[PDB]
C-alpha cells in the first residue's frame, strides 16, 4: 500500500492468498479460544500468550479476530471473578488498542471507545487502579472526530469536576496532564471545560449603549 | 590550526566534579575529554 | 538545483535540543547573533 | 482557427458557455510543446484577442473551479516563448491567482515564473512585474515551510529567490500595510455570570459570525 | 601602598588589589546632559521580597547565579599582539 | 598550592607578564 | 476641521485604483506650497541614492497636486488620514469634556492678570504664563491622550509596533523639513497621520519672510514642534534611538558636497524673492 | 534479561511496589495464591540455555485513591 | 481562549495567584510542546497572549517569555510586556530592572533593530566614552568607535569609578565587531587562536584563499569543522558544504554526498526562515543572501564537474559555457546599501572559485586561459567602488593596491587597470604629492582617446584646485 519496493531477504514479508489467509485465521481463532480457557494454570506460558495477542491487536487488519480479542479482554475486565491474567496486565493489552486511532477504518476504534466509556461509567470502578491507568484512552476519546462520542466523553468530564470558575481554571493550569494530546491544539478541550462554570439559563441582551 | 590547551587547564583554580574533571583530561592529553 | 523525491533520512528528522557551543559565552547583552533550530532549556528551580 | 474562433463567439449565446472552454482546454492539452510549429503559426494572429477575452472572464468569475479553468487556459496557450514575450503583461494576474491555489496550478505558475526569470533581463522584466510585484512576493514567501510540507514547491521557490538575488529585497514602494479599527470605543457585548462570582462580566457579541 | 574602602594599590600601579582577592540605577527615566529628557518625570517580611525577586529572575543566565574583579586580560592580549605585529612590520 | 597558583595568576595579570614594574 | 471636499476614484487600465480630493475653494497660497513640494521632491532623489538614508528608508511625504483652474485643485489622497485635532476632540467626546475649555481658561486668566499689573517679571518670561500652563496640564490635558487613542486603535500589538516604528522616522523627516525652511504656524490641525502605514503629511507648508526686509526668519519660542503628547507616543527609547539619529543622518546625506544644496536652493530662493518684492 | 524473575522475587521478598527499570538493571485468598505462584520463580527452571548464554483541593477523574506506597 | 482567560483570571482570589503563576511557568516550559513547533497557532502562543493581556495582574518572568518567543514565533507579544515593564517596573529592585533590560536588548539584537538597541544601551551606560562610542557606531564610524572603546577601558583600569559587568562585556564584543568591519583579520586570527574562539577562527581562515590548497591545512580545518558541528547553524552548514565541494574537486567524494549536504543545509535554512514573523523585517536579509550562496554552491559544483570531465583529455573550446555561467554570475550582486560584510563574503567566495579555475587551467598551457584573473580584477574593482561609497578609510586603496601583481597583461586587463587608475582619483585633500607624481609620468595615452581625454579633464580639475587657472584652462581645452 505504501508502494515500497520488495527486497531479496528470506525473512522479507510475503503475501498470501485469500483462501489460505481465511483458513489460517480460523485456525488462529480456534487455537486462541482453546488456550484462553486454561488461564488459571497457564503458569510460565502466560506471558507469550499475551505478547502474541498484543502483536495481533497492533498489526492485524482482520476485523473479526480483533473483535474476538476485544470481547475476551472485556470479559476479563468485567465479568471475570477468579484469579486474573497476571492481575493488571490486561491494562497492558488495552494500551495497545490505542493504535486504532489512525487505522482509516473507525469500527474497531468505536468498539474500543465504547468499552472505555463503559469502564469509566461504572459506579464500582471509581478512583481505583484501572481508571488511573486508562487516562490516555479517555483523553483520546475526548479528542474524537465523532460528534456523539466526543460529546459523551466531554459530558462525563464536565460531570466530574467542580462548578466553581477558579477551581476549573486551577484544574486546567495545574490539574491535568496534557502530554497525550501534545500533537494537537488541546486548548479547545480546556475552553469547553471552562465554559461549564457559566450560568446558561438567564436571558441576555446588548448593553444600553 | 591548533587548540590552546593551557587556557582550559587553568580553570581548575577558578557539578563541582564535572568542573574539576576537564582540566585533568586536557592536562593528561585527552583531547576528546 | 536538483530536487530528489522522498529526500534522504538525515534531512527529514525532527529537531532535537542542542547545547551552546563556540566558546564565546552565553547571556552577554551585546549585538552578536551567531542560532540552532531548537536550543535546550536552562536548568531552574522555582 | 475555426474551432477557436467559433468556440469564443458561440460561448456568448450558449445555455452552457463552459462547455466551449472545456473543449478549448482539451485542445490546448494536446498540442503542448514546440512540436506543432505549423499550428502555432496558424494560431499566432489570435493570441492577443484570446488572452484579452480570457482575462476578462477571470475578473467576472464567482467560483473557484471556474477561476481555475480560466487560469489554466491562460497559462497554457500554444505559442513560442519569443512570440509570447510581448503580451507578457496579460499573464501577471493569472500567475498571482495560480500561486495561491492547488498543487497543479502552483507547479505550473512556478514553472512559468522560473522560465520568465531565466530568459529575460531585469531592465525588461521588472517594469512588467511592477503592478503585481507585492502580491507576487507575498505569495512566494508562503511556500517556505519545513519538511512535512511539499519540498518540491519550497525548493523551487528558494531557487527562484536565489536566482533573483539582490532584486528580491528591493521591490517595495509603499511603507507597509497595517490594520486598524475605525473607532476606539468599546465593542458590543452582553453580560455573563460566573458561578462562583458575585458580579457580571462583558462578553463580546462578535465571536463566530 | 595606598589604602581605600575596598581596594588598594601600590604607588606606581595602574590597577587595584581587592581585600578579598588572592539616581535610581538601571532606570530609563534618568537624565544627563548627553541624552534627551523623559516625559514621565519633572523637567531637569524581607523573605517575601527575596522570594519575589528570585521568581522574577528565572532563566536569567548570568544574574540568577549571582543572586566581580576585572583584570583586562583580553585588552592586554590585544595590545601585545598589536605591538608584536608592528615590531615585525618594522623589520620589513 | 591553590592559593599560590591564584596569587601567581593575579600577579602575572597585574604585571602584564613581567613587562611592567609596579614596585618602583 | 474647517473645510470639506468630495473624493473621486479612478481605475487605471492595469487595474489599479487612484483617489483624489477636489478642493473647490483652493487657498490663495497654492503656488508657493507647490514650489516647496517641488524642491523636496527633488531632494528625495539624493536621499534615495545615499547609503546612510537608503538603509533607513528615509523619504519626505509629498502628495501630487494638479490645478484645474486658478481656484480648483485635485490632490492625491490617503483615505486613512486623521489629524491631531481630531484625536483630541475624540478624547474630549469620549470623556465628557468641552473641547474649548483650555482656550477659554487661558483667555480668562490672561484677562484677569492684564487688568492687574503686567510687570516685575524677570525680563519678559512671565511666571504667570508658566502657572497657567501648569494649571492647564493638571486640570484638562494630560500627556497620555494620543498614545491612549492609538493603543485603542490597534487590537493587534504587531500593527501598533510597526505603526510606531514608521511614525518615528516620518516625524524626524518632517522636523528637518520645517526647521530648515522656516515653516512657522504648525497648528495641530495641519498634521495629518495615516492610520494604514504611519506616514505624516504637513499641509499648508509655506516659508515665512520678514516684512521689513527680505529674509527667512521664524521668531518663535521653539525651533520646531515637539510637545509632550508626541514625545509620549514615541517613547523615550524610540526618541533616543530613531528620532535624534535620523535628523543627523538626513543632514549628513544632503550636505556631502556643500555646493549641491546651494545649487538646489537657488531657483526656489529666486522665486520667493520675486514674490516678496512684487 | 530476567527482569520478570527479579520482579517476582522482589515481590516474594516483601516489596509489593512497582520497581523501576533502573532498579532491576542495577493475606487474602488471591494474595496467597499469587504469593504461592510467585514463590516458584527461578533463574534456571527450564532456562538452562538462557542461563548459560546470559495542596490542590477538589480532585479530578484520574486521582489515585490513597497512594503512599513507593518502591525501594 | 484569549477572550476567556482574562475574565477567569480575575475570579481567582488574590492570595492564590502566586501558585497559578508558578504553575503557568511550569506549563510553558514543558518539553512535549516541541511536537507542535511548526503549527500556526500553537498552544504556547495562545498561553503567552492570554497571560500578557492581563500583565499587571498576571506576571511572567521576562527571560521565560524571551526564550519561548524565539522558538514558537511570539516576538511581539514578548516585546509588548518587556517595553511596558521598562516604562513602569513591577518591583522596586535594581536586579529586576537590569534583567528586563537585558532581555529587551537581546530581542532587539536578534530581530535586527539597530537603532532601538543603540538608544536602549545609551540610556543605560555609566561612562561618557561608552555613550560616544555607541553613537559613533550608530553612524558608521568604526575607527572613532574603536578609539572610544579603548579610551573607556583605559579609564576604567584606574579603578576610581565603579562600573557594571555588562559594559565591560560590551567594550570587548564591540571592539571585535569594529575590528571585523575594518578588515583587521590578521590580528583577529591570533586573538581567536589564543581565546579558543572556533567560529571566529573559521571566519578568519575563510579569508585566506591560498591556505586551502595544502592537503594538511585543510585536513586540520576539517577537525575544527567537525568540532563545531554538533550544534548546526546555517553558517556552520555553509562551511561544511564548502568543505564538501573542496573534497569533490580533489576526487575524494561522490557528487551524491555533496547533494545530500546541500539538501540538509537548505532544509535548515527553510526551517529558520519559518520561525520569523510573517511580514518582511530586517532579519530576513541575511537569509536571502544565504539562499543566493546556496544556489551558487551548486553552480560551482557543476563548474567543477565540467572542468574535470572536459580538461581530463585536454579539450579546448569548452570555455564558452564557462563564459556564459560567469556572465550570468556578473549580474547577480547585492544592493549598494547592504552590509559591507556581505560584500566581503561575496568577493571571497568568487575569488575562491576563480582560483580553482586558474589552478586547473594554467598548468595545461605548458588568451582563453586567463579568464579567472579578469574576473578577479572585475570583482575587486566593483568592491573598491562599493567600499568608497561606504566612506571606508584606506579599504578601497588597499583593495586597489592589492592588484599590482598580476600577470597576463592584455587589452581587457589594460582597460581594467586604466579604470582602476581613473578610480584612484578620490579627489580628496592632501593628495597633492601623489597627483603631481602621477602627472609627471604615468602610463601612456596611446591606448584610447576617451581615456586620455578624461585624464586631461582630471588634470585640469586638479590644476584648478591647486590654483593654476590658465594651466587648467589649457588642459581641458586640449
Amino acid at each position: 500500500a505504501s508502494g515500497l519496493r520488495p527486497q531479496a531477504d528470506p525473512n522479507a514479508p510475503t503475501e498470501m492468498k485469500a483462501y489460505d489467509l481465511e483458513i489460517q485465521t480460523n485456525l488462529i481463532l480456534k487455537a486462541i479460544e482453546v488456550t484462553a480457557m486454561r488461564m488459571e494454570i497457564l503458569g510460565d506460558n502466560r506471558r507469550p500468550f499475551l505478547s502474541v495477542l498484543a502483536t495481533i491487536v497492533e498489526k492485524s487488519l482482520h476485523i473479526p479476530l480483533c473483535e474476538k480479542i476485544l470481547e475476551m479482554v472485556e470479559g476479563w475486565v468485567f465479568r471475570s471473578e477468579g484469579t486474573w491474567p497476571t492481575l493488571k496486565e490486561k491494562t497492558a493489552v488495552l494500551h495497545k488498542m490505542i493504535s486504532f486511532e489512525h487505522r482509516t477504518d473507525p469500527t474497531m476504534l468505536h468498539k474500543f471507545l465504547n468499552l472505555v466509556l463503559r469502564i469509566y461509567e461504572d459506579p464500582k470502578i471509581t478512583r481505583t487502579e484501572l481508571t488511573v491507568r486508562m487516562e490516555h484512552a479517555f483523553l483520546i476519546g475526548t479528542r474524537a472526530q465523532d460528534v456523539e462520542m466526543r460529546n459523551k466523553f466531554m459530558s462525563i468530564f464536565d460531570k466530574c469536576l467542580s462548578k466553581t470558575a477558579s477551581a476549573r481554571l486551577a484544574y486546567v493550569i495545574l490539574g491535568q496532564n496534557w502530554d497525550t494530546l501534545a500533537d494537537s491544539y488541546w486548548l479547545a478541550q480546556a475552553s469547553q471545560l471552562l465554559l461549564g462554570a457559566v450560568d446558561m439559563n438567564p436571558t441576555i441582551q446588548l448593553h444600553q449603549d | 590550526l591548533k587548540m590552546n590547551f593551557d587556557l582550559e587547564i587553568r580553570k581548575r583554580y577558578a557539578s563541582n566534579i564535572e568542573s574539576r574533571m576537564l582540566p585533568f583530561c586536557y592536562e593528561a592529553g585527552l583531547s576528546s575529554g | 538545483l536538483p530536487i530528489p523525491k522522498v529526500l534522504h533520512d538525515k534531512a527529514i528528522q525532527m529537531p532535537q535540543p542542542v547545547p551552546n557551543i563556540g566558546g564565546a559565552g552565553s547571556g552577554r547583552p551585546t549585538y552578536t547573533s551567531g542560532q540552532p533550530a531548537l536550543p535546550k532549556t536552562p536548568a531552574f528551580q522555582l | 482557427v475555426d474551432i477557436v474562433t467559433k468556440s469564443i463567439e458561440l460561448s456568448t449565446k450558449a445555455e452552457e458557455p463552459m462547455n466551449y472552454f472545456l473543449l478549448l482546454r482539451s485542445l490546448f492539452r494536446s498540442i503542448g510543446g514546440g512540436k506543432f510549429e505549423h499550428l502555432y503559426k496558424q494560431i499566432l494572429p489570435l493570441l492577443e484577442m484570446l488572452l484579452d477575452v480570457l482575462n476578462n472572464l477571470l475578473m467576472a468569475a464567482r467560483k473557484p473551479a471556474e477561476r481555475d479553468l480560466y487560469v489554466e487556459l491562460c497559462l497554457t496557450v500554444p505559442a513560442r516563448l519569443s512570440n509570447l514575450l510581448p503580451h507578457l503583461s496579460f499573464l501577471m494576474r493569472p500567475l498571482v491567482v495560480a500561486l495561491r491555489a492547488g498543487t497543479e496550478l502552483v507547479g505550473q505558475g512556478l514553472r512559468t515564473l522560473e522560465l520568465c526569470v531565466d530568459n529575460l533581463t531585469a531592465d525588461y522584466l521588472d517594469p512588467i512585474m511592477a503592478p503585481v510585484i507585492d502580491e507576487l512576493m507575498t505569495a512566494l514567501f508562503d511556500h517556505l515551510k519545513p519538511h512535512p510540507y511539499s519540498h518540491f514547491h519550497a525548493h523551487t521557490t528558494l531557487r527562484i529567490l536565489g536566482k533573483l538575488g539582490g532584486r528580491n529585497r528591493k521591490f517595495m514602494t509603499e511603507a507597509l500595510p497595517v490594520t486598524f479599527q475605525q473607532y476606539v470605543d468599546d465593542r458590543a457585548s452582553f453580560d455573563l455570570r460566573l458561578i462562583g462570582s458575585k458580579r457580571d462580566r462583558a462578553f463580546p457579541a462578535h465571536l463566530g459570525i | 601602598v595606598h589604602l581605600y574602602q575596598n581596594h588598594f594599590r601600590f604607588d606606581q600601579q595602574e590597577g587595584m588589589f581587592q581585600y578579598k582577592s588572592p539616581t535610581v540605577p538601571f532606570s530609563i527615566h534618568n537624565h544627563n546632559p548627553y541624552i534627551t529628557p523623559s516625559p514621565y518625570v519633572p523637567y531637569p517580611d524581607e523573605a517575601l521580597a527575596a522570594e519575589q525577586e528570585r521568581y522574577m529572575l528565572t532563566l536569567d543566565e548570568r544574574l540568577s547565579s549571582k543572586l566581580w574583579e576585572p583584570r583586562f586580560e583580553r585588552f592586554k592580549l590585544i595590545e601585545n599582539i598589536k605591538q608584536e605585529h608592528a615590531e615585525k612590520k618594522e623589520q620589513e | 598550592q591553590y592559593q599560590l597558583a591564584r596569587l601567581h595568576e593575579q600577579l602575572q595579570a597585574a604585571t602584564n607578564g613581567g613587562r611592567t614594574n609596579i614596585f618602583k | 476641521i474647517g473645510a470639506s471636499h468630495r473624493r473621486l476614484r479612478i481605475r487605471g487600465h492595469d487595474g489599479s485604483v487612484h483617489a483624489f480630493a477636489v478642493q473647490h475653494p483652493a487657498a490663495r497660497h497654492c503656488r508657493r506650497e507647490e514650489r516647496v513640494l517641488q524642491l523636496f521632491r527633488q531632494l528625495n532623489q539624493t536621499l534615495a541614492n545615499k547609503k546612510e538614508s537608503r538603509r533607513r528608508d528615509l523619504q519626505f511625504t509629498l502628495p501630487l497636486m494638479v490645478p484645474l483652474a486658478p481656484h480648483i485643485r485635485i490632490v492625491q489622497e490617503d483615505t486613512s488620514y486623521i489629524t491631531l485635532q481630531s484625536v483630541y476632540e475624540d478624547h474630549c467626546r469620549r470623556h465628557g469634556m468641552n473641547k474649548d475649555e483650555p482656550i477659554l481658561f487661558t483667555m480668562e486668566k490672561l484677562r484677569g492678570l492684564m487688568d492687574a499689573k503686567a510687570l516685575q517679571k524677570p525680563e519678559q518670561a512671565v511666571t504667570a504664563k508658566l502657572e497657567v500652563y501648569r494649571a492647564i496640564q493638571e486640570k484638562f490635558v494630560d500627556h497620555t491622550i494620543v498614545l491612549e487613542y492609538f493603543q485603542g486603535a490597534y487590537p493587534n500589538f504587531a500593527d501598533f509596533w510597526l505603526f510606531r516604528r514608521r511614525f518615528s522616522y516620518q516625524l524626524a523627516a518632517l522636523t528637518f523639513m520645517t526647521y530648515t525652511m522656516h515653516i512657522d504656524k504648525r497648528y495641530p490641525h495641519k498634521m495629518n497621520i495615516a492610520r494604514g502605514s504611519g506616514n505624516i503629511w504637513g499641509s499648508e507648508a509655506v516659508s515665512y519672510m520678514a516684512p521689513s526686509r527680505p529674509l527667512f526668519q521664524n521668531t518663535e519660542p521653539v525651533p520646531f514642534r515637539l510637545t509632550p503628547n508626541l514625545q509620549t507616543l514615541m517613547g523615550p527609547l524610540a526618541t533616543e534611538g530613531i528620532f535624534a539619529a535620523s535628523v543627523m543622518a538626513i543632514a549628513r546625506c544632503l550636505t556631502e558636497p556643500e555646493q549641491h544644496l546651494e545649487h538646489a536652493l537657488t531657483l526656489f530662493v529666486r522665486d520667493e524673492m520675486m514674490f516678496w518684492f512684487t | 534479561a530476567n527482569w520478570f524473575e527479579l520482579c517476582q522475587m522482589m515481590y516474594v521478598s516483601g516489596e509489593t511496589g512497582e520497581p523501576s527499570l533502573e532498579t532491576t538493571g542495577i493475606m487474602t485468598k488471591e494474595e496467597y495464591v499469587t504469593w504461592s505462584e510467585f514463590r516458584q520463580a527461578s533463574f534456571t527452571y527450564r532456562k538452562g540455555k538462557r542461563f548459560r548464554e546470559w495542596l490542590t483541593g477538589g480532585g479530578g477523574l484520574f486521582d489515585p485513591p490513597n497512594e503512599g506506597r513507593t518502591p525501594v | 481562549w484569549v477572550a476567556l482567560f482574562p475574565m477567569f483570571w480575575s475570579a481567582v482570589p488574590k492570595e492564590d495567584r502566586p501558585d497559578l503563576e508558578r504553575g503557568l511557568v511550569t506549563l510553558l516550559t514543558k518539553d512535549y510542546h516541541s511536537r507542535q513547533m511548526d503549527k500556526r497557532p500553537n498552544v504556547v502562543q495562545s498561553l503567552m497572549a492570554g497571560a500578557v493581556k492581563t500583565w499587571p495582574h498576571c506576571k511572567i518572568p521576562p527571560h521565560v517569555l524571551k526564550f519561548e518567543a524565539k522558538t514558537y514565533d511570539a516576538w511581539y507579544t514578548a516585546l509588548h510586556q518587556l517595553e511596558n515593564a521598562a516604562i513602569k517596573p513591577e518591583i522596586d529592585s535594581a536586579a529586576v530592572r537590569e534583567s528586563n533590560l537585558d532581555a529587551l536588548v537581546d530581542l532587539y539584537s536578534t530581530l535586527g533593530e539597530d537603532d532601538l538597541f543603540y538608544g536602549t544601551w545609551r540610556r543605560r551606560c555609566q561612562f561618557v566614552e561608552t555613550n560616544a562610542g555607541l553613537s559613533y557606531e550608530q553612524h558608521g564610524m568604526w575607527e572613532k568607535a574603536q578609539r572610544m572603546y579603548e579610551s573607556a577601558q583605559i579609564k576604567a583600569r584606574t579603578g576610581v569609578i565603579p562600573f557594571s559587568e555588562a559594559e565591560y562585556m560590551l567594550w570587548e564584543d564591540h571592539w571585535v565587531l569594529c575590528a571585523q568591519k575594518l578588515q583587521q583579520w590578521e590580528i583577529l586570527q591570533d586573538f581567536a587562536k589564543h581565546e579558543n574562539f572556533q567560529d571566529l577562527l573559521l571566519e578568519c581562515a575563510w579569508r585566506n584563499t591560498e591556505y586551502w590548497q595544502n592537503q594538511e591545512n585543510r585536513d586540520q580545518l576539517d577537525t575544527v569543522i567537525k568540532g563545531v558541528m554538533d550544534a548546526p547553524t546555517p553558517r556552520r552548514y555553509f562551511f561544511q558544504a564548502f568543505m564538501s565541494l573542496l573534497k569533490l574537486h580533489n576526487k575524494q567524494e561522490t557528487p551524491q554526498d555533496f547533494n545530500r549536504v546541500v539538501d540538509e543545509a537548505i532544509q535548515l535554512s527553510i526551517r529558520k526562515w519559518h520561525q520569523l514573523p510573517k511580514r518582511l523585517t530586517a532579519a530576513h536579509v541575511p537569509l536571502l543572501q544565504n539562499f543566493q550562496q546556496l544556489v551558487e554552491l551548486h553552480d560551482a559544483s557543476v563548474i567543477c564537474q565540467s572542468l574535470a570531465q572536459t580538461n581530463a583529455s585536454n579539450l579546448d573550446v569548452k570555455s564558452g559555457e564557462l563564459k556564459l555561467l560567469l556572465g550570468s554570475w556578473r549580474d547577480r550582486l547585492p544592493n549598494m546599501w547592504d552590509d559591507i560584510v556581505a560584500w566581503q563574503d561575496l568577493v571571497t567566495w568568487r575569488q575562491h572559485v576563480f582560483g580553482l579555475i586558474n589552478a586547473t587551467y594554467l598548468q595545461l598551457i605548458p588568451s582563453f586561459a586567463y579568464r579567472g584573473y579578469h574576473e578577479t580584477a572585475w570583482i575587486i574593482n566593483r568592491f573598491a567602488h562599493v567600499a568608497r561609497k561606504h566612506a571606508l578609510p584606506e579599504v578601497c586603496i588597499s583593495q586597489l593596491s592589492r592588484i599590482y601583481t598580476l600577470p597576463n597583461i592584455e587589452i581587457q586587463e589594460a582597460f581594467l587597470k586604466l579604470r582602476e587608475q581613473a578610480k584612484c582619483h578620490y579627489q580628496n585633500p592632501d593628495e597633492l604629492t601623489s597627483g603631481l607624481d602621477v602627472i609627471n609620468n604615468t602610463n601612456l595615452n596611446y591606448f584610447s582617446a576617451p581615456q586620455k581625454a578624461e585624464f586631461y579633464t582630471l588634470k585640469g580639475m586638479f590644476l584648478e584646485k591647486l590654483g593654476q587657472k590658465e594651466e587648467a584652462d589649457t588642459a581641458f581645452g586640449t
